């Protein structure tokens, strides 16, 4: 259940990278097409129609860019989880293999050494280890 | 009436709900009156289909499960998921028995051949692996597929293993000899589902166009049928408007119930080579279907988080 949360959480953060990567290439596509319409407006210098048209592209470019920088901080904030969520994803194969070793030491300490003192509990744990 | 002619009727006998994810595969118990469903929330749910009652939830896989397979005793349950693990479940104990590792990608299928000793596994890594059940070691490996091996099924005698892949091939192999007996290349798209022909259909196929025979359904909106011994497409059902997701024979060996991505559950007879009844089952993509051998019930697992049981009449 700890790895159920990691696998879904690390899947969606790659989609956020994909949502950024969809937005990044579409940003420069609309950015380069804005300057073509800006150059075509000076070629006609219908001019008032293209002025309101290019202002709609630049406002939508701002809405793309404000979405990008909101997501870039969201990429930046959630990545600090990914530099430890992925490390605990690598650790899952390690920490599953030592359940039987650790539960042997834990169940022996929890049902047997409840009467003895600290030195004797340490000696029993050292002998079992 | 006999179990021979059984075609389901609208509406659903039951509409089981409670999955938090799309439902990938649904199968019936061979002897008991309970069914088990698999869904993408890594929860293997057990529902009583007679009364529509939820029974239990087995959570051992740490990623989304794709295919679940019983044995004919009904005691062992094989489950595959995308965590590089396969899980063996004691059905009478409702706990896991062993976990299998060795696949490097999504284990897209799992099955048990009728000898009751091993486990088939088709996966995304373009290979099929053989698993020893009681010991727990990966023994053999079918190699030769070039794309995503979608789903695998063994023959009823346990001597033929057939697998569909994403490279528009249906590859039928022998279990130990490791050769591709039939590399059928006639489908236009990714073949997503096969269904082994029963014995009673072996005559019915042979007079429609002996044995053994094999079905396949692909993303090209076609369901082809093949003779394994010859190696060619005998007959083809067209009439689906989207990807055929699950193709299934009747238990008596005449009809073929098939689900496709256009919200269609269509029954097809190879005598007329057409669709007689089309059922609008769910409100979204329908992934898998299953029909009982002795009971008049068809269960349908779909993406819309509901599993629908339909009485056959």
């Amino acid at each position: 259940e700890q790895q159920m949360h990691l696998n879904v959480g690390l899947r969606k953060i790659k989609e956020t990278v994909d949502q950024v990567e969809e937005l990044r290439r579409d940003l420069r596509i609309k950015s380069q097409e804005l300057e073509v319409k800006n150059a075509a407006a000076n070629d006609k210098l219908e001019y008032a129609v293209l002025i309101s048209e290019a202002q709609a592209i630049k406002a939508d470019l701002a809405a793309v860019e404000a979405k990008v920088n909101r997501s870039t901080a969201l990429l930046k904030s959630l990545s600090a989880e990914r530099e430890r969520w992925e490390k605990t994803s690598e650790t899952f194969k390690n920490q599953m293999s030592t359940i039987a070793g650790d539960c042997l030491l834990s169940a022996a300490f929890i049902a047997y050494a409840g009467y003895f003192d600290q030195q004797m509990r340490q000696n029993l744990f050292t002998t079992w280890s | 009436r006999d179990p021979k002619e059984w075609i389901p009727r609208p509406p659903e006998k039951y509409a089981l709900s409670g999955h938090r994810s799309p439902v990938t595969r649904v199968i019936f118990h061979p002897v008991f009156s309970v069914m088990v469903s698999a869904s993408e929330d890594a929860t293997i749910k057990v529902w009583d289909y007679e009364t529509g009652d939820f029974e239990r939830t087995l959570k051992g896989h740490t990623d989304s499960v794709q295919d679940i397979s019983f044995d004919h005793s009904g005691k062992l349950l094989a489950s595959c998921s995308a965590d590089m693990t396969i899980k063996l479940w004691d059905f009478q104990g409702f706990e896991c028995i062993r976990t299998m590792h060795g696949h490097d990608h999504n284990v897209s299928s799992v099955a048990i051949m009728p000898n009751g000793d091993h486990i088939v596994s088709a996966s995304r890594d373009k290979t099929i692996k053989m698993w020893e059940v009681q010991t727990g070691y990966c023994v053999k490996t079918f190699t030769g597929h070039r794309e995503w091996v979608r789903m695998v099924r063994p023959n009823q005698d346990g001597t033929l293993i057939a697998s569909c892949s994403n490279d528009q091939t249906v590859r039928v192999w022998v279990v130990a000899t490791k050769e591709c007996k039939a590399e059928l290349r006639e489908h236009e798209h990714v073949v997503e589902c096969i269904s082994w022909a029963p014995e009673s259909s072996y005559s019915s196929i042979s007079e429609a166009t002996p044995g053994p025979f094999l079905l396949s359904g692909s993303r090209d909106k076609t369901i082809k049928m093949w003779d394994v011994s010859t190696g060619m497409c005998l007959m083809t059902l067209v009439g689906h408007d989207n990807w055929v997701r699950g193709v299934l024979f009747h238990s008596g060996g005449k009809f073929i119930l098939s689900c496709a991505d256009d919200k269609t559950l269509r029954v097809w007879d190879y005598k007329n080579k057409r669709c007689m009844k089309t059922l609008n089952a769910h409100e979204h993509f329908v992934t898998s279907l299953d029909f009982h051998k002795t009971a008049p019930y068809v269960v349908t697992g779909s993406v819309d988080q509901t599993v629908k049981v339909w009485e056959c009449r």
